[PDB]
This record gives structure tokens, sequence and C-alpha cells, in this order.
């Protein structure tokens, strides 16, 4: 079950209200392995509290680290089905234009399809 | 003397009728008047397909890559196009009866199905083990690119600089540093991307087309579901590509006709292209790299971004 499947809409809305109040300078982000992704491993924790100043490039490096990936391994972080146009984009901006109706900012990570 | 209905080369072209130019690795052709040139350019590219009856990999492994080597083959093709540009030039063209430059056979030899060839299926599959890929395991674009980079190290003849830009970002400073190493090592720039979850947003299509319109264009590797192809251009809303999905006997000497696809180029709807790809560019000189950067800047939505540090 994904994060959205483990907690109801109302529950998540409340999760966000609580976190945004306790941490006004933090962005609540849910990062999960794309449902069609099988090469990359699964995170131990998919709920993140990200400082609003952090940009995508920085976030990506952290997730790569968490996943214990080699820089040589393909990794992509997609928001609403697309990689952010610019990695220098602050998470605060991503949150403003891509956040879910429940208040969380959702992202999925994937590598690449294989062919034989 | 008999007069024959000499079926000219490009008479077999099966191109659609709506005349948008035809782009092949940085070259634009008219489907109306340059059918010969289009087919020559396509047939000239080094084509690598499945092969059977080559030396058993690892001595006791497969003697054919049918069914599992398709992406490795696409990797071979795009890297070979880089070597062709690096050693023969983008303007070089292959001719079935014309004696080719010795440098041509050196490039081809590097991809022959032999253990000692720099980029042979044997070398790629074995090097892939180090990348976490078992022999016979399917590859994605980046993986084969990473393997080719490691193999290129031993190719002191080409002495290439192979930069694989990860994370949708091309860092010029790192590229310059790599190329200025032991003053500029020809650059093979590979950019592995994931332009969507299951499809490619139409917004990237214009950008994708332009990736084939640059002088430095090496094309793209990726494909349709379960069908990897080496895309070398496009026409209208269709990508043009070389398909490795044909099993041919290992060459027994180098007779080279089987390494040239002398048929109307395969085409598939741009819409069918899966989001997992690797875009390639070749910059022989620092000026070529500067021009490429300028061309990228000129560019609905970008597939990657150019940054200094």
């Amino acid at each position: 079950k994904t994060f959205k499947q483990r907690r109801s809409f109302e529950q998540r809305v409340e999760d966000v209200r609580l976190i945004r109040e306790q941490h006004p300078t933090k962005i609540p982000v849910i990062i999960e392995r794309y449902k069609g992704e099988k090469q990359l491993p699964v995170l131990d924790k998919t709920k993140f509290l990200v400082p609003d100043h952090v940009n995508m490039s920085e976030l990506i490096k952290i997730i790569r680290r968490r996943l214990q990936l080699n820089a040589n391994q393909a990794f992509f972080l997609l928001v609403n089905g697309h990689s952010m146009v610019s990695v220098s984009t602050p998470i605060s901006e991503v949150y403003e234009s891509e956040r879910d109706e429940d208040g969380f900012l959702y992202m999925v990570y994937a590598s690449q399809e294989t062919f034989g | 003397t008999l007069t024959y209905d000499t079926l000219r080369f490009a008479e077999f072209e099966d191109f659609p009728e709506t005349s948008e130019p035809v782009w092949i690795l940085g070259r634009k052709y008219s489907i109306f008047t340059e059918k010969d040139e289009i087919l020559s350019d396509v047939a000239s590219r080094l084509w690598f397909t499945y092969r059977k009856n080559f030396p058993a990999i690892g001595g006791t492994g497969p003697t054919s890559d049918t069914g599992w080597g398709c992406m490795l083959r696409c990797g071979q093709m795009i890297f070979a196009q880089a070597l062709v540009c690096r050693h023969l030039g983008r303007d070089w063209r292959w001719t079935q009866r014309k004696r080719q430059p010795d440098s041509y056979f050196s490039v081809l030899n590097a991809f022959i199905d032999r253990k000692d060839s720099y980029y042979s299926i044997h070398q790629i599959a074995q090097m892939g083990v180090g990348e976490g890929k078992s022999i016979g395991q399917w590859y994605g674009p980046n993986t084969v690119a990473q393997v080719l980079k490691k193999l290129a190290v031993f190719d002191t003849w080409s002495s290439l600089a192979v930069h694989i830009a990860m994370d949708n970002t091309v860092v010029m400073e790192e590229i310059r540093r790599l190329c200025r190493t032991s003053p500029w090592r020809p650059l093979v720039l590979l950019i592995p991307l994931r332009l969507g979850l299951t499809d490619i947003n139409e917004a990237y299509v214009e950008t994708l087309k332009h990736c084939f319109m640059m002088p430095q264009s090496l094309g793209v590797i990726g494909g349709k579901p379960n069908s990897a192809h080496y895309f070398i251009g496009y026409v209208g809303e269709e990508l043009i590509y070389l398909d490795p999905a044909t099993t041919q006997p290992a060459v027994e000497p180098i007779p080279d006709e089987s390494f040239h696809c002398q048929h109307p180029p395969c085409r598939m709807s741009i819409a069918e292209l899966d989001p997992s790809i690797a875009v390639g560019f070749f910059c022989k000189t620092e000026d070529d790299f500067n021009d490429w950067c300028q061309q990228v800047k000129k560019l609905a939505l970008p597939m990657f971004e150019l940054v200094e540090q």
C-alpha cells in the first residue's frame, strides 16, 4: 500500500495542518518508489520534512544517498509525472505549484526500463 | 545488349507522402530529391544485430545474444557512430563495392563478436557484471552507456572522453575537466533520461526532434516496449531507427555487408517511444562542444539543463 492508501484523505489533511504548524519553514514531502519501478530499492522512510530553501538537486542527492546509490546509477525524481524543469528550483516553489490537494507534495522515483 | 530495369537504390524507399524534411543525425534531407542521400546515410551507419555462433562468452556462456542483447546492441550502434565520427567523420559514407579506409575496419573490428575487441558483446556483457548485471540480463540505456564508458578506457586508439550526464544535468565544468585530461579528448556525451512514467509528455517532442537536428547528434537509444532501437532521426511525427532484433550468423573472415542495414529505414510513431532513453552527442573539439552548448541554449520543454558547476 502506498502512503495515500494507508491514511485517509482527512487524515492526511490533518497530518499536514499539524506539520505545517509545528514546522512553518519545512515542506512535507512523500517520496516513494514509482509503482512500475523495480530496479531501485525501497526507502525505509517515505515521509520527509524538507527545509523550504533546499532545491531539487539537493533533495535528489539526499534520496540517492538514502537509497545508497552510486552516482553511476540512473535515478529520477518525478513530480506529478514529470522531472522538474530546473533542478535549481527551491522545494518551496515545487510545493506551491505541485502539492496535492491533501497538502502533501508527492514524488516518485524511478530508474529506467530495460530491453532485451 | 540487354537493357535492364535497373532498380535504383532508393527506389525501394517506403516513405510516407507528407514531405516534412528528413533528419538523420544532424543532417536534413528532402524526401523528394534526396532519397539516395537518405538511404546512403542510413545504410552507412554501423548496424549491430543479434548474432549467433560466436565464441561462448566466458568459455561456457551463450554463443548468441538473441533475446537478451538488444540494448547492448543499441549501445554498440550509438558508440560506433561516435567512433565513426571520431575516426572517419560525419560525412563519411559506406559503399558496398568501394574500398573503405583502414580506419573503418578498425572501428568495425572493435564491435566484432570476439573477446578481444574493445566493444564486443563479450566485453560488454562481462563488464556489465561489474555494474551488477549478470550475463544475459536485460539492460536499460544508462547501464550500457556506463559499460561502454569503462570499456572505452582501454581504447587508447580512440582516446575518447565519455561523459554520462546523470540527473538531467549536463555540467560543463566537469566535461571540460574530463576532456582536458591526458588539449581535448573527443567527447562522447550521453544523457540518460526518464521523460515520464509510461509516456513522454508531448511538450518534450519538439525538444526530442531537435536532439536529432544538431551537428553533434549521435541519436537516441531506447525503444518501444520490449523493443530497443537505435534512433538516428525522424520525419514528421515518426522516429527513424536501426533495429538489432534480427539474428545473423557471426561473421567468419571482414565481410561487412551484414553490418549495414540496406533497407528502407524502420519508422515508428514518436508517440510510441518509451520515456527511458539516452541521448547522445559527439563533440570532437572544444569548439564543437561550445557550439553544442549554444545550440542547446537556443532551445517546448527541455529534456535536460546545461549548467556550469
